[PDB]
C-alpha cells in the first residue's frame, strides 16, 4: 500500500516567513492524486491543493503545491496568523490515506517552565488511591520531559500527561502529569519527586516532597 | 452545499450503531464518497469509500465490520458500524471525492464514543499550595464533559484547564491550575467550581494550603 | 484454413484508450492458440472456462479480440466479478466470461517523457457498464441538482480523465497492453 509520511512533525515560525512542508510516499505515486488539507482546531479539514500543483478555489495565492515522484512539498510564501493550522497530505491506491500531519506553530523565544509538585489530598487517601500531580507552566518549545522518582527509582508506567493549546497570548505550553498509586502502595515509600528536562534549563530541576511532613 | 452527519453517541462495546449523513447542494448517488474519522489527538483516517455505481471499498481496521450504503430519495449517506471497539471512538465525517480534484466538501462530524462505563459524577480534590500555584483534580467521571471555573468566573488570569486523560478504568480525569501572586495565598480565597451535566453533579471546592 | 490475424491485434502500433476498446471480430480461419500461449512475453495469461493448453483442439462460431492499454495495477480488473474505475466505467467481463486475457508491460512503447496524455480511462459514471458495453459519450458529468449543459465548474465535471505514463512512473503505474479474447450456429475457428 501507499504509506505517506509528512515531516517535519512539528513546523514553527512566524507570520511573513515561509513554511515548507513535506510528504514523502512509500512508492513512486501519482501525481494526479496528491491533495494537501487543512485543518484548524474543532473544524472540519480543508482542501487547499489537488493534483499535486493546482488550488482549489478559494485558496489564496500564498499556497503552492510542487513536487513528484515520491517527495511533495507544500509551501505557504508569506504566512498569515489565520495559516497556523494542521496539514495532512493524501495520496490514492484504490482508496484514499492519508499523511499524519504537520502541525504549524508559533515560534518564540525559549521560556523555562515554573515547576510544581502537588501531593495527594488527605481526601483522596481515605478512599484508598494517591495521585501525584506535577505541573510544568508556560513554557516553549513544547518539548519537555518528566520523569517522576519514588525514593530515586524512576517510575515507569504509572504516569499519564496532558498539554494546553499554544497560548494565544504569549505562544506558551502547559503541561501537567499525574502519577496514580493505591493507598497501600503510596505508604510505602518517603520521597516523591518530579525531574523535569528541558531546553531553557541548563540542568534539570526536580521538585519533590516527603510523604508526611507538614 | 453542506454535509451533516447524525446519529452518533455512545455505545457499548460489541454494539452497533448508524451514522447518517443528510447531504444538499451535491447529490450522494451521482458522487464517489467517503466516511473519514479523526481519533482524540489523532489523525485523518479513511474508513469506507462508495462508488457512483455501487462499488464500496473499505479500510482493514473495519473490514467486516461497517458497511456504506445510501437512499437516494433521501440523499442521505449512510454508514452502518457493527462489532464497536473502543478504537472506533472517533468524530466520523463524510466527505465527497472527486478523485483526481480530492475532497473539496466535508461535514463537521458526529461524534462516536465506544465504551463500558456507566455514568459517574467527580470526585474533585485540591492540589495545595505549601509565582505560585494551585488547582483542583476532577477525577473519575464518565462521560465527558466537564466545566471548570475559578471564584464563580471572576479569576481566569493564569487559569489552565488541561485536556481529560481517560485512564485505565476507563474513567476521564483532568485538571485546572492557576497561578497567583505567593502573597495574596492568605489574603484571597481560591474555590474552583466543577459542574458535570450528566451526572447532575456540580461542587464547590476550597483550596487552601 | 486462412490463419487468423491475431499478429493484427497484438502486434497493432497503435492501442486504443480503454474507454473506447476496440473489438477485433475473427472469422473463418484457423488459429494455433499454444502459439501465444509458449510465446512467455506476457506477464498475465490467464484463462477462464477453458486450459490454455487445451485451446488448440476446439471450434468456436465466433472469436472476439477486444484490446486497449490501462495501468499494472487495473490489469487485475480484467477478469470476472471485478470492481474498480476500470471494471464498472471501462471495461467490464461477464461473470460466465470463457475467454482469456492476455497482458505485458508497455512502458518502451506506450510512455513519453514529458508525459503521455493519450491513453485516458472514464472516471465519472452515474452506474457501471453492462459487460462488453463501450461507452463513448464525453458528455459533462452532473454531480448535483442543477445541470450542467455542456459547462463545467463545481458538480461539472468532464468525464474522461488522462493517464500520464512517463517511463519513470511505478511498475503498477506504467502502462500495460491488454488483449482479451472471447469465445462464442455452424463455426469458422478451429486449430
Ligand atoms: C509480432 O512480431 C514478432 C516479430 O516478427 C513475431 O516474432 C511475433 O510472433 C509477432 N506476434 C504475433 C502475435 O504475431
Amino acid at each position: 500500500e501507499i504509506v505517506l509520511t509528512q515531516s517535519p512533525g512539528t513546523l514553527s515560525l512566524s507570520p511573513g516567513e515561509r513554511a515548507t512542508l513535506s510528504c514523502r510516499a512509500s512508492q513512486s505515486v501519482s501525481s494526479s492524486y496528491l491533495a494537501w488539507y487543512q485543518q484548524k482546531p474543532g473544524q472540519a479539514p480543508r482542501l487547499l491543493i489537488y493534483g499535486a500543483s493546482s488550488r482549489a478555489t478559494g485558496i489564496p495565492d500564498r499556497f503552492s503545491g510542487s513536487g513528484s515522484g515520491t517527495d511533495f512539498t507544500l509551501t505557504i510564501s508569506r504566512l498569515e496568523p489565520e495559516d497556523f493550522a494542521v496539514y495532512y497530505c493524501q495520496q490514492y491506491g484504490s482508496s484514499p490515506t492519508f499523511g499524519q500531519g504537520t502541525k504549524l506553530e508559533i515560534k518564540r523565544t525559549v521560556a523555562a517552565p515554573s515547576v510544581f509538585i502537588f501531593p495527594p489530598s488527605d481526601e483522596q487517601l481515605k478512599s484508598g488511591t494517591a495521585s501525584v500531580v506535577c505541573l510544568l507552566n508556560n513554557f516553549y518549545p513544547r518539548e519537555a520531559k518528566v520523569q517522576w522518582k519514588v525514593d530515586n527509582a524512576l517510575q515507569s508506567g504509572n504516569s499519564q500527561e496532558s498539554v494546553t493549546e499554544q497560548d494565544s497570548k504569549d505562544s506558551t505550553y502547559s503541561l501537567s502529569s499525574t502519577l496514580t498509586l493505591s493507598k497501600a502502595d503510596y505508604e510505602k515509600h518517603k520521597v516523591y519527586a518530579c525531574e523535569v528536562t528541558h531546553q531553557g534549563l541548563s540542568s534539570p530541576v526536580t521538585k519533590s516532597f516527603n510523604r508526611g511532613e507538614c | 452545499v453542506q454535509l451533516v452527519e447524525s446519529g452518533g453517541g455512545l455505545v457499548q462495546p460489541g454494539g452497533s450503531l448508524r451514522l447518517s449523513c443528510a447531504a444538499s447542494g451535491i447529490t450522494v448517488s451521482s458522487n464517489y464518497m467517503n466516511w473519514v474519522r479523526q481519533a482524540p489527538g489523532k489523525g485523518l483516517e479513511w474508513v469506507s469509500l462508495i462508488y457512483s455505481g455501487g462499488s464500496t471499498y473499505y479500510a482493514d481496521s473495519v473490514k467486516g465490520r461497517f458497511t456504506i450504503s445510501r437512499d437516494n430519495s433521501k440523499n442521505t449517506l449512510y454508514l452502518q458500524m457493527n462489532s464497536l471497539r473502543a478504537e472506533d471512538t472517533a468524530v466520523y465525517h463524510c466527505a465527497r471525492d472527486l478523485v483526481v480534484y480530492g475532497m473539496d466538501v466535508w461535514g463537521q462530524g458526529t461524534t462516536v464514543t465506544v465504551s463500558s462505563a456507566s455514568t459517574k459524577g467527580p470526585s474533585v480534590f485540591p492540589l495545595a499550595p505549601s509565582t505560585a500555584a494551585l488547582g483542583c483534580l476532577v477525577k473519575d467521571y464518565f462521560p465527558e464533559p466537564v466545566t471548570v471555573s475559578w471564584n464563580s468566573g471572576a479569576l481566569t488570569s493564569g487559569v489552565h484547564t488541561f485536556p481529560a486523560v481517560l485512564q485505565s478504568s476507563g474513567l476521564y480525569s483532568l485538571s485546572s491550575v492557576v497561578t497567583v501572586p505567593s502573597s495574596s495565598l492568605g489574603t484571597q480565597t481560591y474555590i474552583c467550581n466543577v459542574n458535570h451535566k450528566p451526572s447532575n453533579t456540580k461542587v464547590d471546592k476550597k483550596v487552601e494550603p | 484454413t486462412n490463419l487468423c490475424p491475431f499478429g493484427e491485434v497484438f502486434n497493432a502500433t497503435r492501442f486504443a484508450s480503454v474507454y473506447a476498446w476496440n473489438r477485433k471480430r475473427i472469422s473463418n480461419c484457423v488459429a494455433d492458440y499454444s502459439v501465444l500461449y509458449n510465446s512467455a512475453s506476457f506477464s498475465t495469461f490467464k484463462c477462464y472456462g477453458v486450459s490454455p493448453t487445451k485451446l488448440n483442439d476446439l471450434c468456436f462460431t465466433n472469436v472476439y479480440a477486444d484490446s486497449f492499454v490501462i495501468r499494472g495495477d487495473e490489469v487485475r480488473q480484467i477478469a470476472p466479478g471485478q470492481t474498480g474505475k476500470i471494471a464498472d466505467y471501462n471495461y467490464k467481463l461477464p461473470d460466465d466470461f470463457t475467454g482469456c486475457v492476455i497482458a505485458w508491460n508497455s512502458n518502451n512503447l506506450d510512455s513519453k517523457v514529458g508525459g503521455n496524455y493519450n491513453y485516458l480511462y472514464r472516471l465519472f459514471r452515474k452506474s457501471n457498464l453492462k459487460p462488453f458495453e463501450r461507452d463513448i459519450s464525453t458528455e459533462i458529468y452532473q454531480a448535483g441538482s442543477t445541470p450542467c449543459n455542456g459547462v463545467e465548474g463545481f458538480n461539472c465535471y468532464f468525464p474522461l480523465q488522462s493517464y500520464g505514463f512517463q517511463p519513470t512512473n511505478g511498475v503498477g503505474y506504467q502502462p500495460y497492453r491488454v488483449v482479451v479474447l472471447s469465445f462464442e450456429a455452424p463455426a469458422t475457428v478451429c486449430g
